[PDB]
RNA sequence: GGCACUAUGGGCGCAGCGUCAAUGACGCUGACGGUACAGGCCAGACAAGAAACACUUGUCUGAUAUAGUGCC
């Protein structure tokens, strides 16, 4: 069998001064051989403990890897802003080697809900045979939120694609992007087109909608 | 310090086709250490594919590559090779090869990775985008600003460029990461805030430029008033 | 996997016969089979060698073993 290696938290939100958790566990036994790295966006990984718990040379001493069985956690003491970052375990106890899925640290900031904006499709769009919504939720805090379409009030599910920026670098907000596909000829069957987003900064869910042919 | 490693040979590539990546090495002879491949689809974790033993030249790959990809070093070039046959769209990755370190020194952790190498595997003919007015209006109105933007859709490959009023307009802009749809072309929206005053007076005109297929468009994006 | 019991042609017995990276092992059948040993070979785990494997050199275990059965 694979060994699996699968990691907890998938993404943690903490502030500078943080006393920072990752765990890792592995699926069967892997002795020691579990090495952890961390990558920035855009950047290959950089080795940070090996053998599950010896500092790799250089890596500020901050970070330290720990181990009992299968249990796996990197902890750093006392984080500093250049280490937002994703972090990754890999067992190389045995081929073929395995890395856990990633634990994402982000920025924490206070609870920001989105500004939600709705954009019918272009004319130019319509000629052209397709028809695009799209949803824009603006600089909210935290990443976490649902985007939900209605045609006609009914939920759709399998033709909507989203895409969410990075944290902000300079208010660590997100944005995120929810187009709805369709054919013309399916656009013109119906009348009202619906974004309904639900957030932790909303009291509740909220709607922005508008009518094919409104002025 | 001088340590470093240098993965080349990527590029676009058809399903079922292949394609022969290099890794050259240098601050350090390639004869005496174990050498890895790791891939990061898009927007995914990493994955182990393949590594190569010293003084054995003993080969071990991952299940999903196992029958298609094959390491080798040639230690007189000091350069190790992926090579990767009948390629799928599921190999689309930014592709790494690593060295794993010696093992008094750091046991079995990778201690220096490349830069990677980009492998793209798509059907898709090469495709300017369409770009569309995401106009601003009502009902993309939040008191003082109001939001609007551009949709680039429909191109291949990766990457288009979007500006703002040819460069000039940078804050509150969002380019969104494209997404690949269902047909294997891409498509992303970039959108601006700015103040709902200004709407009537500052035109607003998103650059879209696509250097694969060599298309630069400017659209103006204008209020959409009742 | 453990525990108790049973038995043991070197872990490698002879002689043919087949497969394999063949001064090796592996499987067949036949015949034979009182002991002890000793080398040597070999197998398994491991250490170090720029070394996960393989290679080299070394170490430990091969009746404290290995088959069978019963039990948990
Ligand atoms: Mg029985």
């Amino acid at each position: 069998s694979d060994i699996q290696m699968t990691q907890s938290p998938s993404s943690l939100s903490a502030s500078v001064g943080d006393r920072v958790t990752i765990t890792c566990r592995a699926s069967q036994s892997v002795s020691s051989a579990v090495a952890w790295y961390q990558q920035k966006p855009g950047k290959a990984p950089k080795l940070l403990i090996y053998s599950a718990s010896s500092l790799y040379s250089g890596v500020p001493s901050r970070f330290s890897g720990s181990r009992s069985g299968t249990d796996f956690t990197l902890t750093i003491s006392s984080l500093q802003p250049e280490d937002f970052a994703t972090y990754y375990c890999q067992q190389s106890y045995s081929f073929p080697s395995t890395f856990g899925q990633g634990t994402k640290v982000e920025i924490k900031r206070t609870v920001a809900a989105p500004s939600v904006f709705i954009f019918p499709p272009s004319d130019e769009q319509l000629k052209s045979g397709t028809a695009s919504v799209v949803c824009l939720l603006n600089n909210f805090y935290p990443r976490e939120a649902k985007v939900q379409w209605k045609v006609d009030n009914a939920l759709q599910s399998g033709n909507s694609q989203e895409s969410v920026t990075e944290q902000d670098s300079k208010d660590s907000t997100y944005s995120l992007s929810s187009t709805l596909t369709l054919s013309k000829a399916d656009y013109e069957k119906h009348k009202v087109y619906a974004c309904e987003v639900t957030h932790q900064g909303l009291s509740s869910p909220v709607t922005k909608s508008f009518n094919r042919g409104e002025c | 310090s001088e340590v470093q490693l240098v993965e080349s040979g990527g590029g676009l590539v058809q399903p079922g086709g292949s394609l022969r990546l290099s890794c050259a090495a240098s601050g350090f002879y390639i004869s005496y250490s174990s050498i890895h491949w790791v891939r990061q689809a898009p927007g995914k974790g990493l994955e182990w594919v393949a590594s190569i033993s010293p003084y054995s030249g003993s080969t071990y790959y991952a299940d999903s590559v196992k029958g298609r990809f094959t390491i080798s070093a040639d230690t007189s070039k000091n350069t190790a090779y992926l090579q990767m046959n009948s390629l799928r769209a599921e190999d689309t990755a930014v592709y790494y090869c690593a060295r794993q370190g010696y093992r008094r020194r750091s046991g079995r952790g990778f201690d220096y990775w490349g830069q990677g190498t980009l492998v793209t595997v798509s059907s898709a003919s090469t495709k300017g985008p369409s770009v569309f007015p995401l106009a601003p209006s009502s009902k993309s109105t939040s008191g003082g600003t109001a939001a609007l933007g551009c949709l680039v859709k429909d191109y291949f490959p990766e990457p288009v460029t979007v500006s703002w009023n040819s460069g000039a307009l940078t804050s509150g802009v969002h380019t969104f990461p494209a997404v690949l749809q269902s047909s294997g072309l891409y498509s992303l929206s970039s959108v601006v805030t700015v103040p709902s005053s200004s709407l009537g007076t500052q035109t607003y005109i998103c650059n879209v430029n696509h250097k694969p297929s060599n298309t630069k468009v400017d659209k103006k994006v204008e209020p959409k008033s009742c």
